[PDB]
């Protein structure tokens, strides 16, 4: 004999909403159903009642916005229209003995939010203490998860403790002051053999999706090792100030507790082939020392590329950076503004534009970044990320959701950049291309089998004669859309006649084509028909039927 | 139109004391006793204590007594325990099928002083790839509520970058739990070494400090 | 009549910049007090030099001065811009043989590199750093619409054009 | 029965000199005495004769400057006066049967020098070959002594070989062109147990003193004159290019035979305090390694002073030096230097490189552009070209033809530009890659027919997994290479693993494939074998 | 006043041939035969071959034949050996007790061809403390004398910093010996790495190169 409420979620103002009270144990032909709401920080407030005959009676403030219906023998629906921000509340349904709401059987309530921010998934991080501050005789230990940055309420955290017992304490949420998002912690106190026990928190956010489940699985320690220090040395230029014809880079990983270690060199963040560099590890006493040597041409050094020494040691990353040295380093702020991708516009159906502002000098104060439309109609709320980079600059990214119909009918969007140290405002604008239209031709090909490439094959796709230039190409294999990073795609270039072309290259492995040898190259483009996509499948088996 | 006035909005009495919560009505209730008294804690549905203005509900203890008639009604809670600290409501049923809740009354229970257990949590490396660092200070199982948390980043007192989350008063020992989250960026975290949480509480003779060093764990 | 002098001579400054308008003529009558005219409105300054500290956009417009003589001075015009590169110039109308100095000036003492001056479309002179063309004389073909391309903090910026026209000194 | 001359000595101009002919075996009361001189490099010249009675007769050029006298029964003196540099000669006395100088008994001659330079003692140095170039078996070996820098003639060298019989030979002296001094090389060839034997040369210089004796004592072999390799490494400025508060300099002495070593740092040639740097030494197998760390202030580094690592190993000095870098755009100018195209290199077999310098000022005074190789071998003339640009700048372009074989073996080529307004010379360098080699894969495809486009097709060529990145692509139709404007090729980008790829695209017309439907996509790449060229043809046909 | 001309100044013939050296005097000699023929090598006094213009001296071989009278005199050396490569002189005795030597004639023998043995010597460490470095290339026991020595310092051909010393022809095997000394400063010697001596000779089909790298001995 219980009651339970469902259907509470985040909707916009003006959106109708239906809650369902599912009852169990009693009959609705004997008992009435009451509806009571309660705002956060406010007391209880009666909404209404349905009787056994179906007659609904409400309060004075309801004014016909609330309707109660009996849908089945166990479910009672409550429908709301004309919702504003005052209706953000936890809603309870109750088994009423009479028309009075004096009863001992209530449901747990469901939570309804009326706001205008983005629905954000939580980021879940473990919370373990410092193991040097954790005593060795500790019969019990307290640990946790932080689920932060989500919008809106609620998340729920359960705990997998293994064979151990665990007291679980979930604190109430705090609204973050800068973003408006929520953050919770969940704490788990266990006893016994906690030092070898593997602990999991399960955080679910039903406003994101019903089956959004994040398991953060972690053990409780943060003692690592004595920390290495990374420094990079370089070749000297000569007595006339001139560079040698090759440049040596020496990445030095100073004295650390011996263990497995990896070194990756990066050229502007991209992984280099390991053959062009060496690495050496020595041990003196109880301490290890590591060096890595990199060889570069003089041309590459003079091209002002940035090189990163990446150290991976016991699951922890260290890093160091270098670029060509300079006596003085002038730099100014620049800004770029993208159009939405066809994939986001027509497949995902959620287009956005991004204003990316790079190479600003990190002075005092935040940079003013404003979105506007030439029509004067309102813009949506944007998201803003600020990130310090390896080369010393600060890069700010702003992403603005745009209306799909808005974009298609030719609206012009503006990014406006202001800062006190700027001379003038930086201005960027973006709009749908005013040229005509032409559909893509698609051709997919496989390279032949030959020695040395038995279990790894290169696949290729040609997309051509389309106009205008904005196109998205992806590869699909066995009812999953493969990640963009798996393949490579050239920049659109003009054809000799009319229109543009792109090439895509995808290296595939033996297990994939033995799984399914059908690989589909698909282009999404505004001029494609009938649903703005065109696709072609290829099989790489391509059997040698000579003379048919 | 009609009103339910619940007085007072807040009342305090120690363990073994008594509180009186009055509900005054502008119009007399249906059949001059249709009023309920409810007890509600945080995150929970309200639990019925009194129905029909004097009759005790099933499962409610006998120390909750209801009285009154007409427009004037009174809940008296004698023999006060530490579990009884909650928000209490009255419900008036009327002619025309109208149910109006009371304004609410918070009951505060004075019990024994417990010192907080302080823990400090460095931010984990999965947050250290997202560009944000949140340092967690936990104050565990303290009575009473009033405690002060100060953040020290390279012995400098922080301001405007910490937020506190406090639980409800517990159902078995009636202590409180607090957390202060210190939110910093990537560059503001890695330019500093020592991170200290200083806790001042009346059960402590001195403000206790738990600290760590960045990378020296 | 008195005439109005500018220090520095440039009638185009940047936002936030200083400048001082001095106004003097022949001393037929002794210098005691002066009148100032921003757009036509009388300014609250009596002394012969008017200081103009931290320019705003409303500091643009027609300027004029006067003394206790009967008739007024000429309508000097002061444009104020906020931008990256302003190709400043000595005089907007010139008469042969007086000096003309040009300066592709950048915001708040910043250094503009790879500077090229353009006269009527063609490239008049280029220098590595910022430079200061000084042509002491002015032919009647020197009249042109000028503009300069520069590089400030590695990025390219073009100045707003400024039309300049020489005239003949007889009549 | 012999004759011997004595008294030949270096004297000043105007100094009288007396030579003595000492005879033995015969009597001067029976035989006459002739005097004959011979200049160095010239013929013999008769001076005079004294008879048995004491009468002397001289040549026509003597003019009374010479006098002969009989001093004893065995000695005959020749007094010679008013001397200039033409009397520098070797002087012979002879036993004359009659007044004719037709005789078979002559003395060895004595040497008379008239000079005006300073008397210098010789410096004696051993001359031993390299012991790795000396073979292990090596039944005879040749060694020597160089006695150099002496004035005037002569020196004499004898040899101590120990227990060996040996052969000695002394070469004639050479006048030094810069100083005017002399130098001799005296060589000794020995055999047997020469590897343990200590050999000595005695160089004596009677112009310095009569007992100036230099015995110089040495062996054939020892160990290597071990040349420990000096290199200087330096601190980083960071990822924004900013300098740190201090600069570390690291001098490395890597892989050398162990011994005493000292490291001194100089700042503009003056010795820096010992506490400003720390040195350490390790050993691995046989080879030693030494390092030294020097700490500099940022200000000192930025002052453009020269820092010298001075390594003293076994008493000998090995050097390296450094100063602050030049950051390749001194006045905002840019310079670029290309590599040869593979098509130019391997197909036409006339590779060229091009040096382009942009954003110079159009002022007077021609730019000085010079090409060079690090090895110092000669370069050809280039096509020097200048042109002013539409934006008022001046670009100078030069194209140099280079040897195909020269490039393939890894030569470095240098373009050097000097302008009068530039504060220092600007250099650019280019060379072959130091990474691995991987030949390209070539794949060629014809598109199927698309509805509505009956008279056109597109050909696609995939070139992949090559290393290094330099590559040329051509398309051919009817055995002739099609113009470059007909086809489009992307810039090289990295694959997912090793190597690079490009795609090439060629639109064709119906007339072309009906003329010949076979079209060849050919890639030229340095790693391709056997002639740096790999191709694949494609047709627009079906199997049928 | 009086002249005595020896023709030619140089004459060449192989082994087994003959040479003729003529001496012509402006005035006839004393008693029309007083003339001698001498043979002189390097560093040695001249040895008498002919006295009284036809009479062979004691110890001279019979293959030297003197002839002539008056003013015109001729030495014939038939059956030529490699020992006979020397400088030959004629001596005229005249009235008034006058002895006049001839101008001299260099006789060049062709004998069998020997290739040079090439050795290279780095400068010793005692010379390297003095600021000067001398690199020695030795060409040992060769015939003929005509050979070319080229110095290569980091594959660059040297010019003006090398000097050669050539010995006289040997009295046993009739070969020559040569040395080329390359003289450099200490700053120039330490700026270069490889040092090569290239020898071209008529007995060698290719120019043989002996080289050393700095140190590595
Ligand atoms: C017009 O031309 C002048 C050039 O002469 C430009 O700048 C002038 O700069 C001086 C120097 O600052 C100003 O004089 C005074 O500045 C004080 C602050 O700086 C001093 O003090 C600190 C320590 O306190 C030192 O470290 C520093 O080195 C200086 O010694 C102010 O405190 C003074 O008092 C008043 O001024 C401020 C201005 O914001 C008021 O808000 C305060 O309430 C206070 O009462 C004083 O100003 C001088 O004033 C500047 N001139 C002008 C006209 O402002 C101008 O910038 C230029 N105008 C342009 C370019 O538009
Ligand atoms: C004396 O007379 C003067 C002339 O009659 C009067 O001067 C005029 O003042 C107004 C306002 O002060 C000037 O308008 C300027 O400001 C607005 C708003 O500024 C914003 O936009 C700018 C775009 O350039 C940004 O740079 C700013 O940071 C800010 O975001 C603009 O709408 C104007 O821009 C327009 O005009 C300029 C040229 O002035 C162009 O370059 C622009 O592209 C755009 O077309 C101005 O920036 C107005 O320009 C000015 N008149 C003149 C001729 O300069 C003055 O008010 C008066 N004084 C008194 C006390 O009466
Ligand atoms: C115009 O430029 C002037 C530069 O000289 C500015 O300065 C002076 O400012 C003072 C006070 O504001 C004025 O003084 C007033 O007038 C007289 C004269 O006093 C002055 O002279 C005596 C010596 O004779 C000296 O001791 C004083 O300190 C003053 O400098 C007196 O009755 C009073 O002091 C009175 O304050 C000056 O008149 C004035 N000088 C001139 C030449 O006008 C002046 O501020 C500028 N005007 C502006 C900005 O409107
Ligand atoms: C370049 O710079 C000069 C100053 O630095 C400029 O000034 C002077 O300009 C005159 C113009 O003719 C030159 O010629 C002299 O003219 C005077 C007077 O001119 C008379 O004739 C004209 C023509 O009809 C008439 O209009 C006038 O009213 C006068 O009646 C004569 O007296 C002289 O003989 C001489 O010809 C000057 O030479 C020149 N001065 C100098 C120092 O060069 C000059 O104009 C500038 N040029 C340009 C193209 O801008
Ligand atoms: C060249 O362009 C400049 C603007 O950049 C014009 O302004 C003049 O610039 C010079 C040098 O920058 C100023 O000279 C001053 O000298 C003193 C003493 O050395 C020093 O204290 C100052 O800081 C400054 O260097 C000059 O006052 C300034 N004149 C004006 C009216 O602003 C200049 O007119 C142009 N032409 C020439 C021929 O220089
Ligand atoms: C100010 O300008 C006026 C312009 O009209 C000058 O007027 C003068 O008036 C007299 C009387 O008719 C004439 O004779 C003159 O020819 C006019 N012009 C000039 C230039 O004097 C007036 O004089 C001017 N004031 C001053 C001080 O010059
Ligand atoms: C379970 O919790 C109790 C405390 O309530 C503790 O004493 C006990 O050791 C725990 N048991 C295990 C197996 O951890
Ligand atoms: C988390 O763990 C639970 C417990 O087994 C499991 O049902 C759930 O699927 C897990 N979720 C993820 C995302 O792994
Ligand atoms: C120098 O060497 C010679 C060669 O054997 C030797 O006779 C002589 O005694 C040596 N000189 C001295 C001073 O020993
Ligand atoms: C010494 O004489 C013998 C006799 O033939 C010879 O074999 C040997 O090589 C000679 N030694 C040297 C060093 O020439």
């Amino acid at each position: 004999q219980s009651l339970e409420e469902s259907g509470g979620r985040l909707v916009t103002p003006g959106t109708p909403l239906t809650l369902t009270c599912t009852v169990s144990g009693f009959s609705l032909s004997t008992y009435n159903i009451h509806w009571v709401r309660q705002a956060p920080g406010k007391g209880l407030e009666w909404i209404g009642v349905i009787d056994t005959g179906g007659g609904t009676y409400f309060a004075s403030w309801a004014k016909g916005r609330f309707a109660i219906s009996k849908t089945s023998s166990t479910t009672v629906d409550l429908k709301m229209t004309s919702l504003t921000a005052a209706d953000t509340a936890t809603y309870f349904c109750a088994k009423g003995f009479d028309y009075s709401a004096s009863t001992n059987l209530w449901g747990p309530g469901t939570l309804v939010t009326i706001s205008s921010a983005s629905t954000q998934s939580p980021s879940v991080f473990p919370l373990t203490r410092c193991c040097k501050n954790i005593p060795s005789n500790a019969t019990s230990v307290t640990l946790g998860c932080l689920a932060t940055g989500y919008f809106p309420e609620p998340v729920m955290v359960t705990w997998d403790t293994g064979s151990l017992n665990g007291t679980t304490m979930t604190l109430p949420a705090t609204t973050l002051t800068l973003s408006g998002h929520y953050a919770t912690i969940s704490l788990l106190t266990v006893s016994g053999a906690w030092a070898k026990q593997m602990f999991t928190c399960r955080v679910a956010h039903t406003p994101s999706s019903t089956d959004w489940v994040d398991n953060k699985t972690f053990s409780v320690c943060s003692r690592d090792f004595t920390p290495p220090t990374v420094k990079i040395l370089q070749s000297s230029c000569d007595g006339g100030g001139h560079f040698p014809p090759t440049i040596q880079l020496l990445c030095l990983v100073s004295g650390y507790t011996p263990g497995t270690i990896n070194i990756t060199w990066l050229e502007d963040g991209q992984v280099m082939d390991v053959d062009l560099s060496t690495a050496s590890t020595t041990q003196e006493g109880e301490l290890a020392s590591t060096q890595s040597e990199l060889t570069l041409s003089q041309k590459h050094w003079l091209s002002d590329r940035t090189y990163t020494c990446q150290v991976t040691y016991q699951g922890h990353t260290f890093e160091d950076s270098t670029k060509k040295c300079a006596d003085s380093n002038p730099r100014g702020v620049s800004a770029y503004l993208s159009r939405p991708s066809p994939f986001d516009l027509f497949i995902r159906k959620s287009p956005t534009i991004t204003c990316l502002v790079v190479d600003l000098a990190p002075s005092k104060g935040t940079v003013n970044l404003t979105w506007s439309r030439a029509s004067g109609k309102p813009v949506n709320h944007s998201t803003r990320k600020e990130e310090k980079q390896r080369n010393g600059t600060l890069t700010v990214t702003s992403t603005l959701p745009v209306g799909t119909r808005d974009w298609i009918e030719g609206e012009t969007y503006q990014c406006r950049v202001t800062h006190p140290h700027l001379p003038r405002a930086l201005m960027r604008s973006t709009t749908k291309t005013s040229g005509p239209r032409a559909a893509p031709e698609v051709y997919a090909f496989a390279t032949p089998e030959w020695p040395g490439s038995r279990d790894k094959r290169t696949l290729a796709c040609l997309i051509q004669n389309f106009m205008p230039e904005d196109i998205s190409v992806q590869w699909l294999h066995n009812e999953v859309q493969l990640p963009d990073a798996r393949h490579s795609t050239t920049q659109p270039r003009k054809t000799k006649g009319s229109g543009f072309f792109v090439f895509s290259r995808l290296e595939v492995t033996r297990a994939e084509w033995e799984q399914k040898d059908e690989f589909i190259c698909r282009a999404v483009h505004e001029a494609a028909s009938p649903s703005q996509t065109v696709q072609r499948a290829v099989s790489s088996v391509n059997p040698g039927k000579h003379h048919h | 139109e009609l009103d339910m006035t619940q007085t007072p909005s807040s009342v305090s009495a120690p363990v073994g004391g008594s509180v009186t919560i009055n509900c005054q009505s502008s119009q007399s209730v249906y059949g001059n006793n249709y009023l309920a008294w409810y007890q509600q804690k945080a995150g929970q549905p309200p639990k019925l204590l009194i129905y029909r203005a004097s009759t005790l509900a099933s499962g409610a203890p006998s120390r909750f007594k209801g009285s009154g008639s007409g427009t004037q009604f009174t809940l008296t809670i004698s023999d006060l325990e530490s579990d009884d600290a909650a928000t209490y409501y009255c419900l008036g049923y009327y002619n025309g099928v109208i149910n109006v809740f009371g304004g609410g009354t918070n009951v505060e229970i004075k019990r024994t002083v417990g010192a907080p257990s302080v823990f400090i949590f460095p931010p984990s490396d999965e947050q250290l790839k997202s560009g944000t660092a949140s340092v967690v200070c936990l104050l565990n199982n303290f009575y009473p509520r009033e405690a002060k948390v100060q953040w020290k980043v390279d012995n400098a007192l922080q301001s405007g970058n910490s937020q506190e989350s406090v639980t409800e008063q517990d159902s078995k020992d009636s202590t409180y739990s607090l957390s202060s989250t210190l939110t910093l960026s990537k560059a503001d975290y890695e330019k500093h070494k020592v991170y200290a949480c200083e806790v001042t509480h009346q059960g402590l003779s001195s403000p206790v400090t738990k600290s760590f060093n960045r990378g020296e764990c | 009549k008195p005439k109005v002098s500018l220090n520095p001579p440039w009638n185009r400054i940047f936002k936030g910049e200083n400048v001082t308008l001095t106004c003097n003529g022949n001393n037929f009558f002794e210098v005691s007090s002066t009148k100032w005219f921003h757009n036509g409105s009388l300014s609250e300054e009596t002394n012969s030099s008017l200081n103009i500290v931290n320019a705003k956009f409303e500091d643009s417009g027609e300027y004029k001065c006067q003394h206790q003589q009967v008739n007024e001075s000429e309508p000097v015009y002061l444009e104020v811009f906020s931008d990256w590169l302003l190709l400043q110039a000595s005089a907007e109308v010139v008469m042969e043989g007086q000096p003309l100095f040009l300066r592709c000036h950048g915001w708040r003492n910043w250094d503009v590199y790879k500077v090229i001056y353009y006269k009527d479309g063609e490239a008049l002179k280029y220098w590595y750093e910022n430079h200061n063309i000084s042509i002491t004389n002015a032919t009647v073909e020197d009249s042109g619409t000028y503009y300069c391309t520069g590089k400030v903090w590695q990025l390219d910026y073009e100045s707003e054009p400024l039309n300049i026209t020489v005239i003949k000194a007889p009549r």
